[PDB]
């Protein structure tokens, strides 16, 4: 996770894939209705 | 950060803004400003004005309940359940029909 | 408010970490011990680094 | 000619900020904003939508 | 670049929800108790807690 | 001077964990100032018991008016600083026999979720002299002559309505106990439960660790306090005291905590 | 800086300015820009659009 290749697919068209991005969801704020979540940003977008 | 603002037809304007770090990528090897009139021609990716677009897609299906507690008038110790038009459902645990839903007065 | 930060990516080793560490705008990081000497130290930091402890 | 808004209506949010500090129900609360275009354009989309009347 | 697709959260009230697992790369599933959602009109759930 | 809610006598045993029901509705609300200074004039049009009515007009506080008939646009005008001094009232500058009927003048606040409202029963002769304003009893009836404009008054000038400060700040819940025999305003200070969400609990640490009352407290409009391990010092007359000194809100309900009768109680009121 | 101004009743714009150095302190320890949604509550001092001082 938040290293080069944490989405990993065998061909640009390859409909199944490989990811190890960190997902964890932690608990929403009082009275509002929303997903929040921690993510380990893009190694790819960053790594550039 | 990012805003977004714009006046209605009762003429009161409105700015959502969210914080985003927006960071301009560099291309080449020069942190420029604006391109000039005497470029090199370096590849790179935009965005382009297709309107018919494939295989970018979101799911369309139905709304969840729209809740408000100003269509409620005291009629003389009673709950009016004004409706404007729509169908809307009401609860309670008092005496009558304490829930249902309705679709006018 | 006040915002929250993102939970680091943390690798472990014989005796010591290494905190792969995520900004998006300045923020701090501290550290210390809990011995007879606190040992403190901290830092200000703004870019993907990774740190070892 | 470009119907593809059948079954659509602007879909009113809750922005963390409709100005003056605290937090408001906007129509334009921004739910997704995306630049991987390497051009610096920004792709936003917003809660209500344009053009059809 | 991967895009972190988050449907709209399954709000039960005045029920427990349960999570269903699938087989989807980095699946995620939480059951929040006690949350009083607020939509325009007041708490979208009739049950407090 | 403080109103009563609703008055209980509350007997449970000892060794089991208290609940002192506080619930109101019309203290709900949130850390945010998500449109607190919102209010709503609409004006509604019936015709009889046997008619459905028909929202005519509407407008939001600091704003300006929605006409839902196109024709009606530019015709039916309230002044766009109504909200300033409390003149609700009503232009319409040319009337026609299709307006006839009761008009309704609403004004509601969305904090205190407050409706107010007065009817007024339009009619529109062809003879200018049979023309007369009058109060039929419980409401004002309207006598106009075809194309006269219409000034239908709608005036409240509380303090909720006018466009002054409006922002609340310091709406406040008092927890109190008044002990056995001990007599009243020399009573213990128990909690305070500020709209910001801060709480300050006086007293011994044997006191302060069996009070509390969940952290979604007036997000809920729920200010039950739960305590647990019931001794004798937590036996006495408990006061939930609601203060909205900014809209003339101030109630309280009264507690006398008795422990005795653990499933033969009979629940007072 | 900071620069106040308005237009007259006849036409002029009038735009008085001062050299201030307006920095908000930070809250807490992140060098944020702007309210997120999802954040800790941190006590800060502000103002009220109250006159009855
Ligand atoms: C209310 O406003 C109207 C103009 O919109 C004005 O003619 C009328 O005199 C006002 N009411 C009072 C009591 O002054």
């Amino acid at each position: 996770p938040g290293q080069f290749g944490d989405i990993q697919s065998r061909t640009p068209e390859s409909k199944d894939v490989y990811a190890n991005t960190q997902l964890v969801l932690q608990r929403p704020a009082a009275g509002t209705v929303h997903v929040p979540y921690s993510q380990a940003p893009s190694g790819f977008k960053y790594w550039l | 950060t990012l805003t977004v603002g714009f006046t209605d037809s009762r003429k009161i304007s409105h700015t959502c803004t969210h914080p985003f770090h927006h960071e301009p990528p560099v291309i080449g090897r020069e942190r420029f400003h604006s391109r000039p009139q005497h470029g090199k021609e370096l590849p790179c990716s935009t965005y382009v004005q297709s309107t018919a677009a494939t295989a970018e897609e979101i799911e369309v299906h139905m709304p969840p309940d729209t809740p408000d507690r100003t269509l409620m008038t005291q009629q003389s110790g009673n709950v009016k359940i004004t409706v404007n038009g729509q169908t809307v459902r009401y609860k309670c645990n008092c005496g009558g029909s304490n829930e249902g839903l309705t679709t006018t007065d | 408010r006040v915002p929250k930060a993102r939970n680091p990516t943390v690798t472990y080793g014989k005796n010591q970490v290494t905190m792969l560490l995520y900004p998006d705008h300045p923020t701090l990081l501290s550290y210390r011990n809990m011995g007879q000497e606190p040992n403190y130290h901290e830092e200000w930091v703004t870019h993907k680094k990774e740190v070892t402890l | 000619n470009f119907n593809v808004y059948k079954a659509t209506r602007p879909y009113l949010a809750h922005c963390p900020d409709c100005g003056e500090g605290h937090s408001c129900h906007s129509p334009i609360a921004l739910e997704r904003i995306r630049n991987e275009a390497t051009d610096g354009t920004l792709k936003i989309q917003v809660s209500l939508q344009i053009g059809i009347k | 670049e991967y895009k972190t697709v988050i449907p709209s959260p399954y709000v039960k009230c005045c029920g427990t929800a349960e999570c269903k697992d699938k087989s989807l790369p980095d699946y995620s599933c939480k059951v929040f108790t006690g949350v009083y959602p607020f939509m325009w009109g007041g708490a979208y759930c009739f049950c407090d807690a | 001077s403080s109103s009563l809610v609703s008055e209980s006598v509350v007997s449970l045993a000892a060794g089991t964990q208290a609940v002192l029901r506080c619930q109101s509705p019309r203290m709900v609300w949130t850390q945010d100032r998500l449109h607190d200074r919102q209010r709503v004039v609409h004006w509604d049009l019936s015709g009889g018991p046997g008619s459905q009515r028909r929202r005519l007009v509407d407008m939001y506080s600091a704003g300006e008016q929605r006409v839902y008939e196109p024709r009606d646009r530019d015709r039916l005008l309230l002044s766009p600083s109504a909200f300033h001094d409390g003149n609700f009232s009503l232009l319409i500058r040319a009337v026609d026999r299709g307006d006839e009927g009761v008009y309704t003048c609403n004004l509601h606040h969305h904090y205190c979720h407050l409706d107010e409202s007065l009817a007024v029963r339009l009619e529109v002769t062809e003879d200018p002299l049979l023309s007369r304003a009058y109060w039929d009893g419980e409401k004002e009836v309207l006598v106009v002559a075809h194309g006269a404009p219409a000034l239908m008054t709608c005036i409240n000038r509380a303090h909720v309505w006018t466009d002054r400060h409006l922002e609340e700040a310091q709406q406040v819940v008092h927890w109190d106990r008044q002990l056995p025999g001990v007599s009243h305003d020399r009573a213990d200070r128990l909690l305070d439960l500020y709209a910001s969400g801060e709480r300050r609990a006086y007293g011994p640490p044997f006191l302060r660790d069996r009070v509390s009352v969940n952290t979604n407290a007036f997000a809920r409009g729920d200010f039950s306090l739960r305590i647990d391990e019931l001794e004798r010092a937590d036996e006495g007359i408990y006061s939930c005291h609601l203060h909205h000194h900014y809209c003339g809100l101030h109630e309280r309900r009264v507690f006398h905590l008795q422990v005795t009768e653990p499933a033969f109680e009979p629940p007072s009121a």
